[PDB]
């Protein structure tokens, strides 16, 4: 079974240093571009970190470009994540997410968790809104989430780079729609995902209690990776 | 020997019980699916520049 | 008893002979006088897939057009993205001697088989992520030729052992067997409606198989050596063949009979493989002498020449929306035409 | 390009370090394409080569850092074009024969004449091992062998002379000799000398293309 | 003490009588071994092309040595309009005779590389390698030819090889040139071509196809018969003319005859711009096939 266990997390106090490291089992690491994600309490989904299947690009959020190092150890099949000079910025639970890339691949299809916490002691960025904070629904009926994108997101070669994901209730992150129209898999099909240049609608057509949580809308057109502010869904 | 021998003339016997329509109207019919599909043939038609996905 | 057998054997060729004969009575070339040439056509390399680290012995298309599958001497399983040249997926086979591979209509399936006597079928979208064997489909006393499948878990093979068989993936087992072919069964093409299937052997005539009755539809033999491919027309009434002996053959289903022939003073060299355009107005075929040739197919006319390989032509292939031709060889590469 | 795309762009040039890190071992493997017969004692020579190294059955092992790779179609022979161009850049093929059998030599020869005259295999050397040359030694003495080769001049007894016309009988049957070089052994299959005679007969193999790349004549 | 007047008529006539035919013959004779390389070149690469590049190299220093006749011919009986203009062809004639005899050392050695390690050349003997080495040798010759030609300044040459100062011809710069020139390259194409033939016959204890490669083991004792002829007499001439200059043959008739055997085997040594073709080039029967 498919499985990304994250440890190191702590309280840490501010200017200090920790590894968080990440242990994969059940698929082939190597193959495997990695990410670091991280949600700050009460708060959305923030990309921090991206190294490829091999070590040639590595990517760093503007926030903690030049702090923070990410690594790997193909034959150990662990991720590794190296913050230094920490801030309380940067209290959070961090994620890895499993990202394979080829023609009609599932990227960010798999995520873990782990919590760090620190002590009290972008211009380019594609923007991604979402306009509807909270949507109080009942099970059976159908809804729509609307999320857009300051830049088009639709691409020359055809694709448009948009990812839905749901976080239930104290779960991490699971893949939804990839580029805008795929349903992942193990994804029930009463979710469906429409949108335009720039702005996208995710549909569930038969509401259900395993449904309820916050949805997420990210580009993957280019780093930076952006997410959506994220819109709760209850009942 | 026998056996095969009778399988075979059963083949046979089943080969030649189908029914055959005349080599001009298998001929007219090719034509007519060449000529109705032409347009739709980007080998047979080459196909401007900008519709092409290989275009080196 | 024998003789008398015998005897009725070569009265009931003689009376299908007689039979076709009857139902000639104007001829293709004749038919098609009037209709003006296609020209001369001048497709151009578009793509040259390099990677592999010997002879190419196949390919196969995917329904998308855009993705294929290459199988190679080095027992190397390579498949590709012909719009960007990417290489999608390299998959190792644990023998080197490949001699034919299949693409899945849905794509999450391709098909491998050689001198092992073994179809396996290797899964493409798998959680952990790399490619996997699936299943290994054993049953054949001789090598394997062609595999095709019907979808994702039936599948038709051809082998060495002049029989042909359909398999069900998920039991492993051959749930039926053609058999018939005198010779080495070299090449297969599935009908459109996937109901039919020819086959062409090296028993120099090409059999005509119903996949759920399991008995032999029609058999064709006009070529005078082996028969080493075999592609059907886009409507599936009709279907081409080419083989040792520098010739292609297109056969008709309902007509029984052969209807045209391409050939050449200048082509000594056999055909490896051979394959229609989306309109069928073209059919391509593959050659020892390093060349693809591409026939009218209505009018036998030589219409264009793909010369870009340094070695033998050994696989053939046309896009579902027929946008691109494919073309392995044995200098290693593959070539997309346009 | 997109990003996805620069992500499948490096996953293809990873695929294309591998290949191209398997592109040298390939270079420098040798293929033998082994056509020993059920009398010719195949199966003992290749227990005996296992045992000292360490469809269709493939034997890797090496001489002197030379990856060797035994390739055995016993059984699954076939006469058609395809199966014989499988096997078109082997390196050499070994033939097995048991030179005792006089009896088998005649069906023996007419395999090698069918084989070293195939216009696929004119690229590849010949290695004649004739087996059970103890068995060879020990029946020249019993039975004459002009009973079975008329042709056959010298003392019936002879072993030097049995072994010499059967050398000549072998490498007559080659109609074209300027193609490439033949070499025959006689030894046994418990013999542990095999594979040093092989790898000797690979060497001379690999320098008659080094000659022939030289454009010396 | 001294005279040479007569036998500088004489030399100039017999100059024009061999380097007017040779001229003739190494022009179109490397023109067609240019052509036939770069035709093998440009149709049978994976086969031919690392012995092709090497070939068409030995063409073209002899080609240089062609084209540098004439006016060797020409600016040695009339005077040099410009004074430096007799160095610059000097520098190109000789060039080309020293790159000529390094292409030739080099194929030597290749081929006694190759016979002597088939596994190891078989592995590594590539175009590219043969490419370096052939700009290796070019790269040499070109940047000895400056340093050695930069000192011909106080030469006052109205003609040119005629009046060669004693800066080439001192010891430390006569005999390096000699040994790195002819010495070595002679020692190493003797010991190539004898250990190629050697292991060549050697070749009977396993197989009787060894017969085969007779034609290679004639090719390589022509080699070096053609070299040894067509190099060693213009050496000793060098030597001999060293010996002149330093007072060691200072009797008269002596230093007259030295002058002209020098000039007449430095005459005969050109003629291996086609000893060459014939020797490398025509033993080849794809390339006589294609002519
Ligand atoms: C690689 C290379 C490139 C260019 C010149 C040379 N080098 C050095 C310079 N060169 C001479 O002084 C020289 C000239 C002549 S003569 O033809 O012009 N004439 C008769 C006076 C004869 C002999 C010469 N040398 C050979 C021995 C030392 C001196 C010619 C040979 C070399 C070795
Ligand atoms: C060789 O050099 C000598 C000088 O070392 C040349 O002799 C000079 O000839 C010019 C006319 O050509 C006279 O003006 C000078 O007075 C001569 N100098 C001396 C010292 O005699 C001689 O011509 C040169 N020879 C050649 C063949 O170039
Ligand atoms: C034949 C060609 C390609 C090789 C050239 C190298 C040899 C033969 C020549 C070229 C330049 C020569 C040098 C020129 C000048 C000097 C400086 C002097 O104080 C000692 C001798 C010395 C060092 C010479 C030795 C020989 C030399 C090195």
């Amino acid at each position: 079974d498919v499985q990304l266990v994250e440890s190191g997390g702590g309280l840490v106090q501010p200017g200090g240093s920790r590894k968080l490291s990440c242990s994969a089992s059940g698929f082939a690491f190597s193959s495997f571009g990695m990410h670091w994600v991280r949600q700050a309490p009460e708060k959305g989904l923030e990309w921090v970190a991206y190294i490829s299947s091999g070590s040639g690009t590595i990517y760093y959020a503007d926030t903690v470009k030049g702090r923070f190092t990410i690594s790997r150890d193909d034959p150990k099949n662990t991720l590794f994540l190296q913050m230094t000079s920490l801030r309380s910025e940067d209290t959070a639970m961090y994620y890895c997410v499993r990202s394979i890339y080829y023609y009609g691949s599932s990227p960010f299809d798999f995520w873990g968790g782990t919590t760090l916490t620190v002590s009290s002691g972008g211009g380019s960025d594609i923007v991604m809104t979402q306009a509807t904070s909270s949507v109080p629904v009942t099970p059976g009926e159908s809804v729509s989430i609307s999320c857009r994108s300051s830049k088009s997101l639709l691409h020359s070669n055809g694709n448009t780079y948009l990812y839905w994901f749901l976080q239930r209730p104290g779960q991490s992150p699971q893949l939804l729609i990839y580029r805008m129209s795929n349903l992942a898999s193990g994804v029930p099909d009463r979710f469906s995902g429409s949108g335009s240049g720039t702005a996208f609608t995710l549909t569930i057509s038969r509401l259900e209690a395993e449904d309820v949580g916050v949805y997420y809308c990210m580009q993957h057109l280019e780093y930076p990776l952006t997410f959506g502010a994220g819109t709760k869904l209850e009942l | 020997s026998i056996a095969q021998a009778r399988k075979l003339v059963e083949q046979l016997k089943m080969e030649a019980n189908i029914d055959r329509i005349k080599v001009s109207k298998a001929a007219a019919d090719l034509m007519a699916y060449c000529e109705a599909h032409a347009k739709e043939d980007p080998l047979l038609t080459p196909v401007p520049a900008s519709e092409n996905p290989f275009r080196e | 008893e024998l003789d008398q057998l015998r005897q009725e054997a070569e009265q009931l060729k003689n009376q299908i002979r007689d039979a076709r004969k009857a139902c000639a009575d104007a001829t293709l070339s004749q038919i098609t006088n009037n209709i003006d040439p296609v020209g001369r056509i001048q497709m151009r390399t578009r793509r040259t897939l390099r990677g592999h680290l010997a002879k190419i012995y196949a390919m196969h298309w995917g329904t998308d057009s855009r993705l294929l599958v290459s199988a190679s001497q080095d027992g190397k399983l390579i498949i590709w993205d012909s719009y960007t040249t990417n290489k999608v997926h390299a998959i190792p086979l644990r023998s080197s001697w490949v001699m034919t591979c299949a693409y899945a209509p849905s794509g999450n399936y391709v098909a491998c088989g050689g001198l092992d006597n073994i179809c396996s079928i290797y899964n493409l979208k798998t959680r952990e992520g790399n490619v996997r064997v699936s299943r290994e489909l054993a049953g054949h006393t001789g090598y394997l030729s062609c595999c095709r499948f019907l979808d994702d878990n039936q599948i038709v093979t051809s082998s060495g052992d002049t029989t042909c068989a359909l398999w069900d993936i998920e039991t492993g087992q051959q749930t039926t067997t053609f058999t018939g072919h005198t010779g080495d069964v070299m090449s297969l093409s599935l009908a459109p409606d996937t109901r039919l299937f020819v086959s062409g052997a090296c028993d120099a005539s090409a059999k005509l198989w119903d996949v759920r009755e399991g008995m032999c539809r029609q058999t064709f033999t006009g070529h005078e050596s082996d028969i080493n491919a075999i592609c059907f027309f886009p409507n599936g009434n009709a279907f081409a063949t080419g083989s040792d002996d520098a010739t292609c053959r297109l056969f008709d289903l309902r007509a029984d009979q052969e209807l045209m022939t391409y050939s050449h003073d200048n082509i000594i060299c056999g055909i490896t493989s051979v394959s229609f355009s989306k309109s069928g107005r073209l059919l391509l075929a593959g050659y020892d002498d390093f060349n693809c040739n591409v026939w009218d197919a209505l009018k036998a006319d030589r219409a264009g020449v793909l010369a870009g390989h340094d070695n033998r032509v050994s696989c053939l292939g046309v896009t579902d929306d027929g946008m691109a031709v494919a073309t392995g060889s044995w200098d290693s590469f593959l070539k997309i035409w346009n | 390009v997109s990003a996805e795309d620069k992500a499948a762009a490096e996953r293809s040039k990873e695929i294309d370090k591998c290949l191209s890190r398997e592109k040298t071992y390939v270079k420098r493997l040798v293929k033998i394409l082994l056509l020993g017969a059920d009398n010719s004692g195949k199966s003992t020579f290749l227990k005996q080569m296992r045992i000292i190294h360490g469809g269709i059955h493939e034997y890797d092992f090496e001489i002197k850092n030379v990856p060797f790779k035994m390739v055995d179609v016993g059984g699954q022979r076939s006469e058609r074009k395809r199966w014989f161009e499988c096997f078109d850049s082997v390196t050499s093929i070994l033939f097995l024969v048991d030179s005792s059998d006089f009896n088998r030599l005649t069906e023996s020869l007419n395999d090698f004449e069918t084989i070293v005259n195939n216009r696929v295999f004119s690229n590849v050397s010949i290695i004649l091992f004739l087996n059970k040359t103890d068995l060879l030694e020990e029946k020249v003495q019993i039975v004459s062998i002009k009973d079975y080769f008329l042709e056959f001049e010298g003392d019936p007894h002879c072993l030097r002379d049995v072994q010499k016309f059967l050398v000549e009988c072998f490498r007559n049957k080659r109609r074209d000799q300027q193609q490439k070089p033949l070499y025959h052994h006689f030894t046994t299959a418990i013999n542990t000398e095999n594979a040093r005679l092989i790898f000797r007969d690979v060497k001379d193999t690999i320098l008659h293309d080094n000659l022939k790349q030289l454009m010396l004549q | 003490d001294c005279l040479f007047d007569g036998v500088n008529e004489l030399m100039k006539t017999l100059q024009f009588a061999v380097h007017i035919p040779t001229f003739v013959l190494g022009l179109l004779l490397n023109l067609l071994a240019i052509h036939g390389f770069s035709t093998f070149l440009k149709n049978r690469w994976p086969d031919y092309a690392a012995t092709s590049i090497y070939m068409i190299n030995l063409a073209v220093f002899d080609l240089l040595l062609v084209l540098s006749l004439p006016f060797k011919m020409v600016l040695s009986q009339v005077q040099s309009p410009f004074p430096s203009l007799c160095t610059l062809v000097e520098c190109l004639y000789f060039v080309s005779m020293y790159g000529s005899v390094f292409t030739i050392c080099f194929i030597s050695m290749d081929r006694f590389l190759a016979i002597r390690y088939p596994l190891l050349v078989s592995h590594l003997r590539s175009p590219r390698k043969i490419f370096g080495i052939c700009c290796t040798i070019w790269v040499l010759v070109w940047t000895g030819s400056i340093p050695i030609y930069s000192f011909h300044g106080k030469v006052e040459k109205y003609m040119c090889f005629h009046n060669m100062s004693d800066d080439t011809w001192s010891a430390k710069v006569f005999f390096p040139l000699e040994v790195f020139g002819f010495l070595l390259p002679m020692g190493i194409m003797g010991f190539c071509c004898s250990r190629s033939i050697h292991i060549l016959l050697g070749r009977r204890d396993h197989t009787q196809d060894w017969v085969q490669q007779k034609a290679c083991i004639y090719s390589i004792a022509a080699s070096l018969a053609v070299f040894v002829v067509s190099f060693l007499p213009v050496h000793l001439g060098f030597f001999l003319q060293f010996l002149v200059r330093n007072s060691f043959i200072v009797e008269c008739r002596a230093k007259q005859s030295i002058s002209f055997f020098l000039q007449l085997s430095m005459c005969f040594s050109n003629v291996n711009c086609c000893l060459d073709v014939f020797c490398y080039y025509f033993v080849i029967k794809e390339f006589r096939m294609n002519i």
